C-alpha cells in the first residue's frame, strides 16, 4: 500500500487494499475454524480480521475525504461504510471508536456520532467505558450542532451515572457535568441531590465539600441538612468539613468537634477546629481554656484505656 | 466457586475426551456395518479392530497416567508436612485432612 | 456409551443413542452436546430437526436464543428470519400460559430488532416494538429496550417522542413514592408542558396545584399560576389566597376594578 501510494493514487492504493477486505458470509465460521485448524488452513481467508489492516486502509479514507464532506460525496459514504464494517465485526479499539465519532463531528454529523458511542459502550468493559462517556456527554452538553433536549441529555446521563457506577467506577466528572449543566440550561439547585449521590455512592470527600460550599451561596436550610449527613482518617476529614460549615453559619460546631475526636487516635486537628471556631469571634478565652481542659482530660483517659 | 456436580463432571469428562479423539484424528491425518441374525435374535456389528485396539489402549494410558498423578501426590504429600505430632501415616492423613476442614 | 462409539466411528450408532436419550427429556446438557454432534458430521439439515425438538423440550429463551446463534452463526438469512418468526409467535400464540417472564420476552424482541438493524431493514426493526408494547403493555423492559433500539438506529425526533414517556413514568413514579420534593416538580411540570402540551399538561397542573405549603412549596403555586395566567384565574387565585387578609381585601377592593387581573394577582 505505502509504495503504491506515493507512485500512483490513492484511489490505487485503495483498490489494492479493497482485495484484503472482503468480508465474504460469514466471519465466526471463518475465525473459529482457523483457530481450531492446526496450521493447515491459511490466513488467506481470515485476512479480514487483522485491526493492523483496517486502521491503516481508514487512515487513508479520513486522510483523503476532503475537509467539507457533508455526506454527499462518495468518500465519505465510503468511510463510513468501512468504519461501520469495523464495528460489525465488532474489532474496533476504544481510541478508534473515538476517531470515528471524532471523524463524523468535523463533518457536521453531530446527530449521527451519538449512534457512534451509542453502540460501542454496550460492547466495552468498565474502566474503558468512563472514557467514552466523557467524550458522549461532553459533546452533547458543549458541541453547538447537538440540539437534544434537557430531558434527554438527563437521559444520557442518568443511564450512564446509574449503569457505571453499578460496576463499580469513582465517576467524579460525570456527577460534575451532571452538575455544571443543570444551571447553563435548567437553572435550579437541584443540584445538591444530583451531587449529594457522589457523596453517598453504594475522591467522594472530595465532591462532597465544594457544593456543601454552593448552597451556603443559595440557602442555609440545605446546607444545614447536608453538615448533619456529611459526618455519615477520612471520618475525621468529615468531622472537618462539617465544623467549617458551623463556622460559616458555634455550640453545635464544639459539640461537633466532641462527637468528631469521638469518631475516632489523633484529635489535634479537631483542636485546630475549635480554636478557629473560637478565633472566628471578633467571647472570653475561657470556653476555650475549659475547651482545651476538657479535650486534654478525655486525651488522660484514653491513656488510661491504653 | 464451589464443587461441580456429577452430571457438570461427566459432561467436561465427555468433551475432554473429545478433544483427545479430535487430535488423535489430527494426528493420523498429518502422518498421511448391522447384521441381525433372525434365528438367535443376536445383533452383530462389523468394525475396525484397529479402532478397537486405539479404544483399548487410551482407556490403559488414562489409567497409568492418572496412577501415575496420583503416586507422585503421595510421594509429596507424604514429604510435605512434619510439624504436628503424628504416630503412624493414617494419623498424618488423618492429622492433614482436620486441616482441610479449617 | 457416546464415547466408546465415538471412539469406533459408529456415527450412526451415537445417532441412534442420542435419539433415544433425547426422548426421555433428560436436561440441556443431553441436547447440547447433541447439537455439537452434529456439527462435528456436518448433518446441518439434523441439527435444526433437534432444535425443532429442542425448543418443546426446554421452552425457554436460551435454547430459543441458542438457535438463533446457530443460523447467525452461518449467515443464512432465509433460515434465520423463519426461525425468529417462529420464536416471536409462539410467545404471543402461548401467552396465557405464563412461562416466560417480562425480562425473558425483552431478550427475544431485542435480539429480533439488532439483527433487523444488521440486516438494513429498519422499518421491520421500528415496527416489531410497537406489535410487542401493544401485543405487552405489561413489561416494561420491552419498552425501555425499545428505547436503546431508537438511540442506536433512530432518526432523533423518534428517539424524542419515546424519551418523554420514559421520562414521564419516571417522574411519576418518584412524586408518588416521595412526598415533597419540589424541585421534581418543576421538572415535572416542564416536562409535559414542553413536550406534552394537551389535556394531560393543564391536568397535572391541577394535580401539582394539589400537591401544593413551604417556602418550598408556595412558588410552585406561583409557576402553576403563571402557567395558568399564560394559558378562572381569579377564582383559584381567591381559594389560594384563602390561606391567611383583611389589609388585603382592603387593597383588594381599592385595586381590582379600579385599574387589571395583574394587579389582582399582585396582591396574592
Amino acid at each position: 500500500a505505502d509504495r503504491e501510494l506515493d507512485k500512483e493514487g490513492v484511489e490505487r492504493a485503495f483498490s489494492i487494499l479493497e482485495d484484503a477486505l472482503h468480508v465474504p458470509t460469514n466471519p465466526e465460521i471463518l475465525l473459529e475454524k482457523y483457530k481450531n485448524g492446526h496450521r493447515k488452513i491459511p490466513a488467506q481467508t481470515v485476512l479480514f480480521n487483522s485491526l493492523r489492516i483496517w486502521s491503516k486502509y481508514i487512515d487513508y479514507l479520513e486522510a483523503y475525504c476532503p475537509k467539507d464532506a457533508n455526506s454527499s460525496d462518495k468518500i465519505f459514504n465510503k468511510t463510513k461504510m468501512a468504519y461501520n464494517t469495523v464495528i460489525d465485526l465488532r474489532l474496533i479499539t476504544p481510541a478508534m471508536a473515538e476517531n470515528f465519532a471524532l471523524f463524523l463531528q468535523n463533518h457536521y454529523e453531530v446527530m449521527e456520532s451519538f449512534q457512534v458511542y451509542e453502540k460501542t459502550i454496550p460492547l466495552f468493559p468498565p474502566e474503558i467505558q468512563y472514557e467514552l462517556w466523557i467524550e458522549y456527554l461532553e459533546v452533547a452538553t458543549s458541541h453547538q450542532l447537538s440540539s437534544l433536549s434537557p430531558e434527554h441529555i438527563r437521559f444520557l446521563f442518568e443511564k450512564a451515572l446509574k449503569n457505571l457506577c453499578s460496576n463499580g467506577i469513582d465517576c467524579k466528572t460525570i456527577f460534575i457535568a451532571y452538575s455544571v449543566f443543570e444551571e447553563r440550561i435548567s437553572g435550579l439547585i437541584s443540584k445538591s441531590i444530583e451531587i449529594l449521590r457522589r457523596g453517598a455512592v453504594i475522591r467522594l470527600q472530595l465532591w462532597r465539600m465544594c457544593i456543601s460550599k454552593a448552597e451556603s451561596t443559595l440557602g442555609p436550610s440545605v446546607t444545614r441538612e447536608l453538615y448533619q449527613e456529611c459526618i455519615q482518617k477520612a471520618v475525621e476529614f468529615v468531622i472537618k468539613f462539617s465544623d467549617f460549615e458551623s463556622s460559616i453559619g458555634a455550640r453545635e460546631i464544639l459539640a461537633y468537634g466532641a462527637k468528631l475526636l469521638p469518631p475516632s487516635n489523633t484529635e489535634l486537628w479537631d483542636s485546630f477546629e475549635i480554636f478557629e471556631l473560637k478565633h472566628g469571634d471578633k467571647t472570653y478565652k475561657d470556653m476555650l481554656k475549659m475547651k482545651k481542659v476538657l479535650e486534654s482530660n478525655m486525651l488522660i483517659d484514653s491513656a488510661s484505656v491504653s | 466457586r464451589g464443587g461441580i456436580s456429577y452430571d457438570q463432571l461427566a459432561k467436561l469428562s465427555y468433551e475432554k475426551t473429545l478433544r483427545n479423539l479430535a487430535t488423535q484424528t489430527q494426528n493420523s491425518s498429518k502422518q498421511d456395518k448391522v447384521q441381525k441374525d433372525t434365528k438367535t435374535g443376536k445383533i452383530t456389528i462389523a468394525d475396525d479392530d484397529k479402532l478397537v485396539n486405539k479404544l483399548a489402549v487410551s482407556l490403559q494410558s488414562e489409567s497409568k497416567k492418572r496412577y501415575e498423578a496420583r503416586k507422585r501426590q503421595m510421594q509429596n504429600a507424604k514429604t510435605l508436612y512434619g510439624v504436628e505430632s503424628f504416630i503412624n501415616d493414617k494419623n498424618k492423613q488423618f492429622n492433614e485432612k482436620l486441616s482441610r476442614e479449617s | 456409551y457416546l464415547i466408546v462409539e465415538e471412539s469406533l466411528n459408529n456415527v450412526e450408532i451415537v445417532r441412534s443413542l442420542y435419539t433415544k436419550w433425547c426422548s426421555l427429556e433428560p436436561g440441556v446438557n443431553a441436547w447440547n452436546s447433541f447439537v455439537d454432534f452434529e456439527i462435528r458430521q456436518k448433518n446441518w439439515n439434523g441439527v435444526r430437526e433437534i432444535y425443532s425438538k429442542y425448543v418443546m423440550a426446554h421452552p425457554q429463551m436460551q435454547t430459543w436464543l441458542k438457535w438463533v446463534r446457530f443460523e447467525n452463526r452461518h449467515g443464512n438469512t432465509e433460515f434465520t428470519r423463519s426461525v425468529y418468526s417462529l420464536a416471536i409467535d409462539t410467545v404471543a400464540n402461548l401467552q396465557n400460559l405464563q412461562i416466560w417472564s417480562d425480562m425473558e420476552v425483552a431478550k427475544l424482541v431485542n435480539s429480533f430488532a439488532h439483527w433487523e438493524a444488521a440486516q438494513q431493514e429498519y422499518e421491520r426493526s421500528s415496527a416489531l416494538y410497537q406489535i410487542a408494547i401493544e401485543k405487552w403493555p405489561s413489561n416494561q423492559l420491552l419498552k425501555a429496550g425499545l428505547l436503546d433500539f431508537e438511540k442506536q438506529f433512530g432518526d432523533i425526533n423518534s428517539i424524542e417522542e419515546t424519551i418523554s414517556y420514559k421520562r414521564k413514568m419516571e417522574y411519576e413514579t418518584i412524586l408518588s413514592n416521595n412526598a415533597y420534593d419540589y424541585d421534581t416538580w418543576w421538572l415535572y411540570l416542564d416536562l409535559i408542558s414542553e413536550s406534552f402540551p394537551k389535556q394531560i399538561m393543564q391536568t397535572f397542573e391541577k394535580a401539582i396545584v394539589d400537591s401544593r405549603k413551604e417556602l418550598s412549596k408556595n412558588v410552585q403555586w406561583k409557576r402553576y399560576i403563571y402557567l395558568w395566567m399564560r394559558y378562572v384565574e381569579l377564582e383559584l387565585e381567591n381559594s389560594l389566597l384563602e390561606e391567611e387578609f383583611q389589609r388585603l381585601i382592603d387593597d383588594i377592593i381599592p385595586h381590582k376594578h379600579f385599574t387589571k387581573i395583574w394587579l389582582m394577582y399582585a396582591k396574592f
